């Protein structure tokens, strides 16, 4: 993570490196600090998951009153399952 | 180095083996040298070539 | 001939690792003196011979006809009493074409055996055949060094030799040269029969450098293709300062410059 | 979507293929084998798209694709060497044949410190190939594989650089890797216990032409007398 | 009977070997393998002669071979591609290296030409290994593996890194032809059908000394944190 | 002058080197040929300029004494009527010193070149990326053909150059003669100052003789360590050759002989 | 097999059993009328077995009546096949 600045989701696989560590950082560092954009790149990944979703449904409490959004280039496997729980239509995307 | 580097060290004792003929000798000391006065010479070079008979015993310093 | 000397002592310099490899040249006819045409023998022997007779008759063309207008403008530049082949093949045979023969030569098929034996440690022969102990002087030098020495000084005259058996032919076409007033030309002006019989030994010289240079860098290459061609680079560098040493020396003394 | 029929290839004067097919779907696993320098490299060039074979169709959904990119295709494959350039740096490397198909720095800005997340190796972007080891250097290849989301993704003997002994511990880690990616996967390989374990279906190469189709289980039996010593007991 | 006892070598500055031991009789197969720059073939050019080790003595049939040549102490080994020459023919591969080792001209008139025909290799005197397909260089590689009858015999990787087929065709073949004497055979190998069927004793080399010290049946059950994740279960 | 023309149809008699991956060359050139400082410009200016530059300052020095040599026999046999730098220079630049320098890059980084592509054909980088479809020809050789002309035909003037900088340091040593005279005297008689800035086009058109031969041997072989070493002693055989069309062509015009 | 005179070999399929077995054949055939195109080439074997034992003895009643036969060549493994057949003390080796 550099500074874009930009939120801290979990891209890919749920595991070791990326299922605690990551989520505690959301919360505690990027909710106190403020980055809210959120440019990802998730071509990586085939589809994703309820837990990487319910994320981003955390942060769909937050960013649209707090600052901007702009995401570049989902692919469109992600557009399916990002869609599906309605955060495509409230989120940019 | 005793070794592969050794011989490096090897070779710069011949390198020079040429240093003695490598301008003159030396044997000026068995030479002569002498000097002249000349009011007017058409043609001057440094080592131009001196006779005596027809036979060159030295040139111009 | 002091200051020939002088500018004379790259012979003796560039001798890096080569110095090694002394008694391990010595013992090539240690472990049975072999001799015939072999598979790698024979290739050797084309890139060294067989091909080389096209470059040879082909640059003697580009020499040839760059001198040959040379020749031409020396009769109206200077004059009549060193006109066409009387100031020009004076200076080719003697003293000018064995410098290029040597770099298409010991520079050429040199770096190119070279290269050859490289692969031998990294793949085909001494790989497998140093680690069980089979004789590596007489695996990989004694049937290579003898393949690419015993033409390669005859072929080095030769290459100046076809400069003048050619220089005839388009000293011809050019002009009308009369051929056998360039041959007794030729002969009287380089003293033919001292100076350039001395000139072959110059060429041996040539030839015997080749078993110093090529060797060693084949012998302990890195086996892996770059270590290979910075071993071809130092082959290079190597053969292009002691044939100059030697151009000073031997021209002033088996020529008599 | 990739659909082979009545595929024969002559390898420049050597005759490859006589007329084989496959029934490889989206994202299925399957495995093809043979003999070690049979044209196993030059089948997986001609279902990319890099060859020309004599006869047969290979079309993506329908579609010749002779005028669209590799890129464009979304197809791609995990090489021997893995594909890195020694002189760049691993960012650089990853970076070096994405550039067609949706040319973007803040794109690959984002990608290569995202994806190398899943093999543990995101601080390794400034390194280059001779720095890492051989075990990383192959995590990086296998990130760089599903840099653009390609549908076809082929595997040419991924671990042919590496030792015996240290393809033992990478072979059991890829293992798992290959079933959690669940893409379209080729895999070649000489070694035969590799490809029992993961393959759903094999097609094994019996002297230019697949002869055995079926399961491990199936084939466990033997197709032929040249599979009963192709795989001995 | 080859007895070695604490043999350490520095390869410069990089330590290789650790005082190491081990017992293997006549003529049965020995092998080194792990990682790269373990020293898989250093063992092989220390016991040679090649290379000078630091510490530790080897012996032959309870003699110091530290100071003997090749031919006084009638060592010589099998070469994972077969130690045949690759410039010579067939006939020249068995005829040349005869020299050597007992010098003698009915050596070289009879059995040469004889012994060529005992194995079945009439029809290929002639040709040389490049021309020759990896099984046909192998049945000349078995035939000079005991050509001159070493007292010390050693090999390395007999089938390691083969094809498909041959591997499975020499599995049988050359442990067969090994099986005729059957003694106390030390291999570390990744093959487990090597080490399983044919070694008696394992003694795995792995940073520094041996870590590895058992049968197969001793070492299932594991010995560090690397054999545990390289062993599959 | 009929030597104009007849210099350059030896070139053309034999052209072997290039046609095989004439196609892909015309590609390049259809598709536009790529410019700018990258990676593969790094390591082509490496092989043609850094590596020549130790080979320049000191094996080119005393190729060109060597040459000096035989300038200081002309004023010890003729004297007066080819003095100073009469019959040196006039041939030193014009005629013999631009054959040697195509040995350096025809022969020695072209020697290189095909190594590296060779190689990379076999492992780094061709043998996936043909594989993967970016395109072979805007990678690798595209911008390196552009790289041919920018430091290499300069170089050819540079090592002419450094004869005449020799010529002076041995002016005295070999007799006596000041180096001011020398070389002024050597100016006058062949306009030197004037033809020697104007010809720095001779060999242009050779720096892209030496690359279109030399990358066909390295793209388009066997990627195998037989086919390799065979496709290197081929480089020689062609690169060697078929550098030297225009010789007498640029040498009226721009060196004003 | 050259009139040299050299060893009896087996042109066709090569196997331990079919050389004794060739061996045999060749006894009964070729050495019945005088003849003996047999140097014993052991080098190729790494330890004898039983019918290796038997040709042995039944070579020593065959061709010693008539002529020498060649025992040259052999290893130390196969030379102790030839000693205990006890060979050495009244036959040529």
């Amino acid at each position: 993570v550099q500074y874009l600045n930009q939120e801290l989701v979990v891209s890919g696989k749920i595991d070791f490196e990326n299922a605690e560590q990551q989520y505690q950082a959301g919360l505690a560092i990027i909710k106190k600090q403020t980055s809210f954009p959120l440019i990802v790149d998730l071509k990586q990944l085939e589809h994703g998951n309820t837990l990487a979703l319910a994320v981003l449904v955390q942060w769909l409490r937050q960013t649209p009153q707090k600052s901007g959004l702009h995401f570049k280039n989902v692919p469109e496997k992600m557009l399916k399952i990002i869609q599906a729980c309605h955060l495509q239509e409230d989120l940019h995307l | 180095a005793v070794g592969i580097f050794v011989i490096i060290f090897g070779i710069a004792l011949f390198f020079l083996a040429m240093k003695v003929s490598g301008l003159v000798g030396t044997n000026l000391s068995d030479g002569y040298t002498m000097k002249a006065q000349f009011d007017n010479v058409n043609g001057l070079k440094p080592r131009a070539k001196v006779t005596m008979s027809g036979v060159t015993i030295g040139r111009v310093d | 001939m002091n200051t020939i000397a002088w500018l004379g002592r790259l012979v003796i310099e560039r001798i890096r690792g080569i110095g090694v490899a002394a008694l391990m040249l010595l013992q090539i006819i240690f472990s049975l003196p072999s001799a015939g045409g072999f598979g790698r023998f024979v290739y050797q022997m084309h890139r060294v011979g067989v091909m080389s007779l096209l470059i040879i008759t082909v640059s003697g063309l580009f020499i040839g006809l760059v001198l040959g207008l040379q020749g031409y403008s020396i009769l109206v530049n200077v004059g009549s009493e060193s006109m066409l082949g009387t100031m020009v093949s004076l200076t080719l045979l003697r003293e000018l074409a064995p410098v290029v023969a040597a770099l298409l030569f010991a520079g050429r098929a040199g770096s190119a055996l070279t290269a050859e034996i490289g692969s031998m440690k990294q793949s085909e022969q001494l790989a497998s055949m140093e680690m069980i102990g089979v004789d590596p002087l007489k695996q990989i030098v004694s049937p290579r060094l003898w393949a690419g020495i015993v033409s390669l000084p005859m072929l080095t005259v030769i290459f100046a030799a076809i400069g003048i058996v050619g220089g005839k032919l388009v000293g011809v076409d050019f002009l009308g040269v009369d051929e056998g007033s360039f041959w007794s030309g030729m002969q009287n002006n380089v003293q033919f029969g001292h100076d350039v019989v001395n000139g072959i030994i110059k060429s041996i010289v040539f030839a015997l450098l080749c078993t110093w240079i090529a060797v060693f860098q084949g012998y302990a290459c890195d086996p892996t293709p770059e270590g290979i061609a910075t071993a071809m680079t130092r082959t290079v560098v190597y053969s292009s300062l002691c044939v100059l040493g030697f151009d000073f020396v031997l021209t002033a003394v088996m020529f008599g410059g | 979507l990739i659909e082979v029929k009545n595929l024969s290839f002559n390898r420049g004067e050597r005759v490859i293929y006589d007329n084989i097919s496959l029934n490889i779907r989206r994202g299925q696993i399957t495995a093809i084998m043979g003999p070690s320098g049979t044209g196993k490299t030059t089948l997986l060039r001609l279902i990319g798209g890099q060859l020309v074979p004599d006869q047969g169709e290979v079309l993506l959904d329908g579609k010749d694709i002779a005028q669209m990119s590799r890129q464009r295709a979304r197809m791609g494959m995990l090489f021997q060497s893995g594909a890195l350039f020694t002189d760049m740096s691993v960012y650089e490397n990853v970076a070096f044949p994405i550039r067609a198909h949706t040319l973007s720095e803040n794109l690959i800005a984002e990608l290569v410190a995202l994806k190398l997340e899943s093999v543990g190796l995101r601080g390794t972007e400034q390194l280059m190939p001779t720095e890492l080891s051989g075990g990383m250097n192959r995590r990086v290849a296998l990130a760089r594989a599903i840099a653009l989301d390609p549908d076809l993704i082929m595997y040419d003997e991924p671990f042919a650089g590496q030792d015996p002994i240290v393809k033992g511990v990478l072979t059991r880690l890829i293992r798992s890797l290959r079933e959690a990616l669940d893409l379209t996967t080729i895999i070649v390989s000489h070694d035969v216990p590799e490809t029992l374990s993961i393959a759903d279906y094999i097609y094994v190469v019996a002297e230019g032409k697949i002869q055995g189709e079926g399961t491990p289980e199936e084939l466990q039996a033997y197709a032929s007398p040249f599979v009963k010593q192709f795989l001995t007991g």
